RNA sequence: CCGAGGGUAGGGCCCGUGACUGGGGCGAAGUCGUAACAAGGUAGCUGUACCGGAAGGUGCGGCUGGAU
RNA sequence: UUGGAGAGUUUGAUCCUGGCUCAGGGUGAACGCUGGCGGCGUGCCUAAGACAUGCAAGUCGUGCGGGCCGCGGGUCCGUGGUCAGCGGCGGACGGGUGAGUAACGCGUGGGUGACCUACCCGGAAGAGGGGGACAACCCGGGGAAACUCGGGCUAAUCCCCCAUGUGGACCCGCCCCUUGGGGUGUGUCCAAAGGGCUUUGCCCGCUUCCGGAUGGGCCCGCGUCCCAUCAGCUAGUUGGUGGGGUAAUGGCCCACCAAGGCGACGACGGGUAGCCGGUCUGAGAGGAUGGCCGGCCACAGGGGCACUGAGACACGGGCCCCACUCCUACGGGAGGCAGCAGUUAGGAAUCUUCCGCAAUGGGCGCAAGCCUGACGGAGCGACGCCGCUUGGAGGAAGAAGCCCUUCGGGGUGUAAACUCCUGAACCCGGGACGAAACCCCCGACGAGGGGACUGACGGUACCGGGGUAAUAGCGCCGGCCAACUCCGUGCCAGCAGCCGCGGUAAUACGGAGGGCGCGAGCGUUACCCGGAUUCACUGGGCGUAAAGGGCGUGUAGGCGGCCUGGGGCGUCCCAUGUGAAAGACCACGGCUCAACCGUGGGGGAGCGUGGGAUACGCUCAGGCUAGACGG
């Protein structure tokens, strides 16, 4: 089955493309604790109907471009800009990490 | 110091020229037909376009073109002719 | 190969009478009943308290020199018993007894395993009808160990089979003196054999 | 490596 | 073509083959597609040959080609019995 | 048109080596003094600063892991 | 529940902490001393340095035309070969290597409505008429050669047009589906090749199409080393549109437009490394490793490139550049051992310029057969594992020699001698399994019958008969650690893994006697895991032993009170697919055993799917006041 993921939209700034931020949980193989890990997927939005804060599902599909390998499958939630802020604050904290 | 590789090399050249000549014509008549399709010149375009189509599939008989290559090249040829003639007049003859 | 050297010094070191010769083991010529102290210049000095390692080594050399088997074969057998199911002490003993050259001795065909080996080694033995000249052959239940037909008539085997008309043989074994045959009945239990050897002390030697 | 060089 | 042939296992001077289906371009003792039986040419055991026969006919039906000395061990196992 | 690479020019990283120079470690029985361990004969240690053949000394503040 | 040992060394002594060290197992090993046999394994880890010579890929005369040669005659055919040429198919397999690569490369599970597949199998349809070229050959220059140029003849399953259209391909319609999937209608386009017999028919081939099967390509999830003393990286960069390209998706490629893409969950950079099944160790968790065998990837002197083609950007094919070497008649040309042997260089170190296609397997062929350094075997090497020998029984209160002594004696020691028994090697004789198919025969070139030829290993194994008592070495003996005395030496010469020994009575140096341990081996060096609970998940710590940040504030993050309900993500359960073989494990069996090898059994974890459970953790919703904040 084509893999189906769920994540928010952290970028709408491309033509016919949105960035979907999927996260997953798993126990540490050695230290057992359940840890979080996230990953951005460049998803296909050909109708340009999806926007920031939208929690959506993406489906594995044939390549639209380089790097673009998933299609947005369906909306799930909307207006989750609270998650988008978490992403942006982190990327923002990187300026305080240089030298 | 020898082989029938020498022979298989001689043959590769003969088929190289045989393949190149066919693809040359396929490119020539296709542009020729597309050029008329832009002018349209509707009848003359389609009359050429058939000779293109005929030579294309005639290549997929041997090792010159793969079936899906001929199909792909035919698909884009007729696809381009119609949209050019739609900026002009009736197709008159055939191939559509 | 095998030890092949002076054998009464073995008994004098181990502090116990090992029956490695033959008739001489029962005579008053037995070195053990004559000088029951270790060989060499210091054998008559007063033994100092041995260590725990010494005690376990001494048990192992005891059991091993009984069978005249090299340390390689001795431990490969030990390790086989370690893997197999059950109590490792008994199984290691059973597999030691299952050696053909030990059976040929345990059946009285020869008066010493060292002589039973040469019997097997020169082919004078068969198993289930087939000649078998391998002292290490693991005998299974039901195998019929017999003297070679071409070798039935030989002074050493007769004199040995003669003096065997007297003795009895272990519960796990069987013997027909007139036909020079013999049968391995079962795998010996621990109590079916009383060696002067605490097999646990041989286990503990390798657990180090 | 022209032509003379600097190094 | 897909074939049905003998992939020699065993040891030196101790031949033991597996009648097996594999690609003809695969190496002799290489990754086969399915095992359809074994064969001891030296006849050192009561059953030195064995064929599934049901499977040996499936691959046969779909276009597998036996070897010349594999065709025999399927004949001798009655794969061809009409 | 692209193109192996060759060439010109200028950067970055790494390795080897260099007159000489800096301390470091180690080395049975060298030279100088005696700073520390006892209130070690000026309680010691300390951050800093300055000085002195050398340990060290002194100032400012801190600590007791300071005797009585 | 098959599984867990520890010791030496800091002190006058003690407890603790803590490092160092040792006993174990392991190796593609090497080095020393030593060395008898057999089996199965195994053997350039360094210079992916450089290579002399042979060989490692060819085959088909049942596709075609010839030159030569013998065979039956009329220089006419047929024929057998033989040699190149044309034309098929193969050369993309198999074999080597580990340089590169930290990557969708590999592993594991998936996607392809985005795709391909020669020879094979199954079903459907068809093979009808014309024409043409180029080698071989004939003629002419050039050359030491490699060798090639020119002109002219000719056949074919070689090339091309026309016809036929089951079908298939394309554009545009409508239908079902739903990413380019399956239909249908008009227009348009595409097929072929013949040969051999036994001839109103078979056989090998050809052609378009559908399906299967097998082998692939492409894509995605998760996993995959060290350095943050590498912290910012990016212009085809990230997306879009159009187009090119391909079997096919894609910035893979180009034009243009947009300004995006990535990064502390480690981007970028640097270093190292082929990955896996597995292998080694370990109580396990883990650690270390990836040679041999199997799977995948990558490369073929260093690079770039495409051609031919089902498939290569092709190890023993082609083009070009570079470095190197070579022959030369000095004008000019050749080469690519990381194939099998072999040479040289490097190194501590790593093999025969062996035999054979008999077997398995592969290419070609109607078949006979040909080719096959794949492979099957032989050779060298204690490299490793396993099996075997250098004898067995007897034999004195106990020889000689040498060692110790209290001078009485003690030891080596039943050890030897000696007696008898056996009989490694060697000698003779017989002598294999691996090998029954292809083929021919009858039937029907089938099912099924019956028949014949073939073995490198090898006159080997093994069997039978005879037959000689027939190599033993190496380490160690202060404690750890099993084994002690004498002499020599006198902080010397030397030993040493750690603690330590040697200064004139050394169980610690050197020899000797004796003793311990292993045994065709025994030791040493190197390296891996273990002991090391000393990177501590299992399973550690931080007042004074090494270890709390000088102190706040706070970002990300980690964690989070009582009650009720929704979902079901974590988590738990059941079913189901995958988890190749080998290996490991248990059982049985085959080489006389064993190693080795064959047969069968037992499975997990992880991931795909389907079903279920909802306490806990998570999320959503609603309420509370014990935490917290406020008046
Ligand atoms: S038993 Fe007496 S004689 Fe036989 S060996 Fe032991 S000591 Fe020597
Ligand atoms: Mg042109
Ligand atoms: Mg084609
Ligand atoms: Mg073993
Ligand atoms: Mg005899
Ligand atoms: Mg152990
Ligand atoms: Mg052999
Ligand atoms: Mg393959
Ligand atoms: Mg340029
Ligand atoms: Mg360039
Ligand atoms: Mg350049
Ligand atoms: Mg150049
Ligand atoms: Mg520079
Ligand atoms: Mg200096
Ligand atoms: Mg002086
Ligand atoms: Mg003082
Ligand atoms: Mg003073
Ligand atoms: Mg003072
Ligand atoms: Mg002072
Ligand atoms: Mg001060
Ligand atoms: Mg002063
Ligand atoms: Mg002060
Ligand atoms: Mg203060
Ligand atoms: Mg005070
Ligand atoms: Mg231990
Ligand atoms: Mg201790
Ligand atoms: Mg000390
Ligand atoms: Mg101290
Ligand atoms: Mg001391
Ligand atoms: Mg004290
Ligand atoms: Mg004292
Ligand atoms: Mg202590
Ligand atoms: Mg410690
Ligand atoms: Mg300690
Ligand atoms: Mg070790
Ligand atoms: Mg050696
Ligand atoms: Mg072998
Ligand atoms: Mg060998
Ligand atoms: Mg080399
Ligand atoms: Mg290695
Ligand atoms: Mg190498
Ligand atoms: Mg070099
Ligand atoms: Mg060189
Ligand atoms: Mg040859
Ligand atoms: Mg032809
Ligand atoms: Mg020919
Ligand atoms: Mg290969
Ligand atoms: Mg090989
Ligand atoms: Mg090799
Ligand atoms: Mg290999
Ligand atoms: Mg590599
Ligand atoms: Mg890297
Ligand atoms: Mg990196
Ligand atoms: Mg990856
Ligand atoms: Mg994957
Ligand atoms: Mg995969
Ligand atoms: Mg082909
Ligand atoms: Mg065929
Ligand atoms: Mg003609
Ligand atoms: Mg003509
Ligand atoms: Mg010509
Ligand atoms: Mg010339
Ligand atoms: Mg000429
Ligand atoms: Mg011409
Ligand atoms: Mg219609
Ligand atoms: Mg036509
Ligand atoms: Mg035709
Ligand atoms: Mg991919
Ligand atoms: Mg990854
Ligand atoms: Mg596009
Ligand atoms: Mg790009
Ligand atoms: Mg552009
Ligand atoms: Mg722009
Ligand atoms: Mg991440
Ligand atoms: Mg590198
Ligand atoms: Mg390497
Ligand atoms: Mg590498
Ligand atoms: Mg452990
Ligand atoms: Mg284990
Ligand atoms: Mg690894
Ligand atoms: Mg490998
Ligand atoms: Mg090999
Ligand atoms: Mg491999
Ligand atoms: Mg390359
Ligand atoms: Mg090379
Ligand atoms: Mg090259
Ligand atoms: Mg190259
Ligand atoms: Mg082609
Ligand atoms: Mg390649
Ligand atoms: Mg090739
Ligand atoms: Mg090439
Ligand atoms: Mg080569
Ligand atoms: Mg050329
Ligand atoms: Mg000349
Ligand atoms: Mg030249
Ligand atoms: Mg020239
Ligand atoms: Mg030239
Ligand atoms: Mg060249
Ligand atoms: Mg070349
Ligand atoms: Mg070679
Ligand atoms: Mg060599
Ligand atoms: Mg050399
Ligand atoms: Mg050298
Ligand atoms: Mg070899
Ligand atoms: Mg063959
Ligand atoms: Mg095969
Ligand atoms: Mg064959
Ligand atoms: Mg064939
Ligand atoms: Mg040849
Ligand atoms: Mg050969
Ligand atoms: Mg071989
Ligand atoms: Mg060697
Ligand atoms: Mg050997
Ligand atoms: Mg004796
Ligand atoms: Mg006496
Ligand atoms: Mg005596
Ligand atoms: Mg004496
Ligand atoms: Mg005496
Ligand atoms: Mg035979
Ligand atoms: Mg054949
Ligand atoms: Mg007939
Ligand atoms: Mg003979
Ligand atoms: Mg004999
Ligand atoms: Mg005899
Ligand atoms: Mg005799
Ligand atoms: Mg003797
Ligand atoms: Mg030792
Ligand atoms: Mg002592
Ligand atoms: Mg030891
Ligand atoms: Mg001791
Ligand atoms: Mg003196
Ligand atoms: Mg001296
Ligand atoms: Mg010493
Ligand atoms: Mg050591
Ligand atoms: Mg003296
Ligand atoms: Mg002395
Ligand atoms: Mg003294
Ligand atoms: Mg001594
Ligand atoms: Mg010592
Ligand atoms: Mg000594
Ligand atoms: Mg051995
Ligand atoms: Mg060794
Ligand atoms: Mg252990
Ligand atoms: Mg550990
Ligand atoms: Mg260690
Ligand atoms: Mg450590
Ligand atoms: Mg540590
Ligand atoms: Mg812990
Ligand atoms: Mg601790
Ligand atoms: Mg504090
Ligand atoms: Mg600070
Ligand atoms: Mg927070
Ligand atoms: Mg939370
Ligand atoms: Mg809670
Ligand atoms: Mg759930
Ligand atoms: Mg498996
Ligand atoms: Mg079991
Ligand atoms: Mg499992
Ligand atoms: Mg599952
Ligand atoms: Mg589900």
């Amino acid at each position: 089955p084509k893999k189906v993921l769920t994540g928010v939209v952290v970028s709408d700034k491309m033509q016919k493309t949105v960035t979907v931020l999927v996260e997953r949980q798993f126990p540490h193989p050695l230290y057992g604790k359940v840890i979080k890990r996230s990953k951005k997927y460049l998803a296909h939005d050909p109708e340009e109907k999806y926007k920031l804060g939208d929690v959506v599902e993406i489906i594995e599909s044939r390549p639209i471009s380089k790097r673009k390998r998933f299609r947005v499958l369906r909306l799930v939630e909307s207006g989750r800009m609270d998650l988008v802020e978490k992403y942006l604050i982190r990327r923002q904290n990187y300026e305080s990490l240089s030298k | 110091r020898n082989l029938s590789a020498l022979k298989r090399h001689r043959q590769s050249l003969k088929r190289r020229l045989r393949n190149k000549a066919k693809k040359s014509a396929i490119k020539t008549l296709s542009k020729k037909a597309i050029q008329l399709a832009q002018e349209g010149k509707a009848e003359e375009a389609l009359k050429i376009m058939r000779k293109a189509e005929s030579l294309i599939d005639k290549a997929a008989k041997g090792s010159t073109l793969h079936k899906n290559a001929a199909a792909r090249r035919k698909s884009r040829l007729m696809r381009k002719v119609r949209q050019l003639l739609e900026a002009a007049g009736a197709p008159l003859i055939g191939g559509g | 190969g095998r030890y092949i050297g002076p054998v009464c010094r073995l008994c004098r070191r181990e502090g116990v009478k090992l029956y490695l010769k033959g008739e001489r083991c029962y005579s008053p010529k037995c070195a053990m009943e004559r000088r029951p102290y270790p060989p060499g210049q210091h054998g008559q000095k007063r033994a100092r308290r041995p260590s725990d390692y010494a005690v376990r080594l001494r048990e192992k050399q005891k059991l091993r020199r009984i069978y005249g088997i090299s340390e390689r074969q001795f431990r490969n057998l030990f390790e086989e018993a370690s893997k197999k199911k059950g109590v490792t002490g008994s199984v290691f003993l059973g597999l030691l007894e299952s050696r053909l050259d030990n059976v040929v001795y345990r059946l009285g065909f020869a008066v010493s395993r060292r002589q039973a080996r040469q019997l097997v080694r020169h082919g004078h033995i068969t198993v289930n009808g087939r000649r078998v000249d391998l002292p290490s052959y693991r005998v299974r239940p039901g195998d019929e160990i017999a003297v070679a037909e071409k070798s039935r008539n030989l002074e050493l085997i007769r004199q040995n089979l003669e003096a065997m008309k007297g003795r009895k043989v272990g519960p796990w074994l069987s013997l027909d003196v007139e036909g020079m045959k013999g049968k391995f009945l079962r795998l010996p239990d621990r109590e079916d054999l009383a060696l002067p050897v605490n097999e646990q002390l041989v286990i503990e030697f390798y657990s180090r | 490596a022209g032509x003379p060089h600097k190094r | 073509m897909v074939k049905i042939r003998l992939a020699r296992f065993g040891s030196k001077h101790n031949p033991h083959y597996r009648i097996v289906v594999t690609d003809a371009r695969r190496k002799r003792d290489g990754k086969y597609i399915e095992k359809i039986g074994y064969y001891d040419p030296r006849k050192t055991t009561p059953d030195w040959l064995k064929v599934d026969v049901e499977r040996a006919r499936y691959w046969l039906s779909v276009g597998a080609q036996p070897t010349d000395t594999a065709r025999r061990l399927l004949r001798q196992a009655g794969v061809f019995r009409q």
